[PDB]
């Protein structure tokens, strides 16, 4: 297990740590979060106490480096740092650790819900769609926009997400306009998955990346292209097996782990309807089918 | 965006643009099969594109044998029509291409859109405006080349006859639009307001008989009369 120490916590905040999260007061003696779970990308997240607005956070994997958080109260949030010093750093947790003022990441061992939400995520992906190479860990907050967002303004603090569009040339064949808009496996199997994605464990995992960033910042274009991305394999009337099998086990825990105070907001109705009972793939999403109706009748 | 009747004026402007209408597209006679059943037979049907500001109508005729073997065809004929209406702008010189395509039924947008994502600066609209051009069929010309077509085929029009020597484009589309909403409310009374009198004629190349100005104004009367007549015989007004 690994461990993001903390400087201090000068201001009141709410701290996410993948799906949990607790509150620390303004000057509270904590120094951090550890025991965290080696194998997995993680994201750390906060939401300042006196205001609300920008929640932000941090994608980041303890195999390559060692990162802490530093309040800066110039910039006013809470920053991811590396600490190159192996030694240093090993020295200043081990003193953190003996104090106790440091949460243990509260993972029960019969649960696997942070594994089904990134299975797919790699954070050499993540460093892609996130521009800013001199981190190993990658900053995303609420109000960031995507690149489609942007065609439709700094670069430099965008999403780049693959863009979808199905009235588009990409998604659409000369003269083939008819099949290609309405089955859209030309552009699911030729253009995404074997011309741009490689395989579809990269494109799961930008969807779950996706939907996360949804999630946790409430970040509207990244919830755009979670349902972007769900629409074209539904979308699709040929589509490898394993892939709606695995699609069903993805959508399964992600709306599942959804807060239902948030599902107003995070879920689009005329995608859901669609995909669940009109698209080529309506009765391929048994588990998916099953939760939805139990949990948001209402958005159906 | 809709085209309606606060940018009525904007169908007359120097900007290309086309009406397309495809409700005469897929045409279909429903009948009873020897078993009992029920059965469609598809007759010949046509795209009706029209630009309202010239008069020009561009007839793409849509001959039977195109739905052989096809499926789904109320949804196919949609495509077809965009395809066609592609075909028609790619194969006018750019100087004639239209800005603007108005589409009367609000199916027909997505269909066009993907046809023609090649031109990016061509505007597809939906309108609100309540068009007659459905009736389209009932001026007999036009059935007549439609009916006895054996292949696919574009027939040319002016479906505004020399009206625009003596009118504004304006008055021609009231016109025109008159003329087709009657057709369209009682298509045998319309013709017989239209051909009552032998003495005004239909020359050999136009749609429409040969009225004076004073002729037409009492013909759009009658025409009137005979809207708000249906309208009264319809709901016992
Ligand atoms: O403007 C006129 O009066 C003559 C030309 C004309 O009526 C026309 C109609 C259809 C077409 F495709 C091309 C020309």
């Amino acid at each position: 297990m690994n461990t993001v120490p903390f400087t201090s916590a000068p201001i009141e905040v709410t701290i996410g740590i993948d799906q949990y999260s607790f509150n620390v007061k303004e000057n509270q003696p904590f120094h951090g979060i550890k025991d965290i779970p080696i194998g997995h990308v993680h994201v750390i997240h906060f939401q300042h106490a006196d205001n609300s607005s920008m929640r932000y956070g941090y994608w980041f994997d303890c195999r390559m480096g060692n990162f802490y958080i530093q309040y800066d109260p110039k910039d006013g949030l809470y920053k991811m740092m590396e600490e190159r010093d192996g030694a240093k750093f090993e020295n200043i947790v081990h003193n953190f650790k003996e104090r106790q003022m440091m949460v243990s990441y509260p993972k029960i061992d019969e649960d696997d819900t942070w594994y089904n939400l990134t299975e797919f995520v790699q954070m050499d992906k993540i460093r892609k769609i996130v521009r800013k190479d001199e981190n190993q860990f990658s900053y995303v907050d609420s109000s960031m926009t995507t690149v489609q967002e942007n065609e439709l303004s700094d670069p430099a603090h965008s999403l780049n997400y693959t863009v979808i569009n199905f009235k588009s040339r990409e998604a659409i064949r000369p003269g083939h306009e008819m099949e290609d808009f309405l089955d859209k496996s030309y552009y699911l199997n030729t253009v995404m998955l074997q011309g741009i994605f490689k395989n579809s464990s990269n494109y799961f995992g930008e969807l779950q990346f996706a939907f996360l960033n949804a999630m946790f910042f409430g970040n509207y274009g990244s919830s755009l292209q979670w349902h972007a991305m769900i629409e074209l394999i539904c979308s699709s009337a040929t589509v490898p097996k394993h892939m709606l099998d695995k699609l069903d086990e993805i959508l399964y825990y992600q709306i599942k782990t959804l807060p239902e105070q948030y599902s107003d907001i995070l879920l689009n109705e005329r995608v859901w309807n669609i995909c669940l009972y009109s698209s080529f793939q309506k009765n391929s999403l048994h588990n998916t089918e099953k939760i939805m109706e139990n949990k948001y009748p209402e958005l159906l | 965006g809709a085209m309606n009747s606060s940018n009525y004026a904007e169908l007359f402007n120097n900007d290309i643009k086309l009406f397309v209408d495809d409700t005469n597209v897929y045409r279909v006679t429903v009948h009873k099969t020897f078993e009992g059943n029920v059965a469609t037979k598809a007759i010949n049907g046509c795209i009706f594109t029209l630009n309202p500001k010239t008069g020009h109508l561009f007839l793409k005729i849509i001959h039977t044998s195109v739905w052989a073997g096809q499926k789904r065809l109320s949804q196919l004929a949609k495509w077809k029509t965009a395809e066609e209406v592609s075909a028609l702008v790619r194969s006018l010189p750019k100087e004639e291409q239209p800005k603007q395509i108005i589409v009367t039924r609000k199916a027909m947008l997505d269909p066009l859109e993907v046809h023609m994502l090649d031109f990016p600066n061509i505007a597809i609209r939906p309108t609100e405006l309540r068009l007659p051009f459905s009736a389209a069929m009932s001026i007999d010309k036009l059935s007549d080349v439609v009916m006895k077509a054996t292949e696919p085929q574009m027939v040319l029009f002016n479906i505004y006859d020399d009206w625009l020597d003596r009118i504004s484009s304006y008055t021609a589309f009231s016109r025109l639009t008159l003329l087709l909403r009657a057709l369209k409310t009682n298509e045998e009374s319309a013709k017989m307001i239209l051909l009552s009198d032998p003495t005004i004629t239909i020359k050999s190349y136009h749609l429409w008989p040969s009225f004076t100005d004073e002729q037409w104004i009492t013909i759009e009367s009658q025409m009137r009369d005979l809207i708000l007549t249906e309208y009264g015989r319809k709901y016992n007004v």
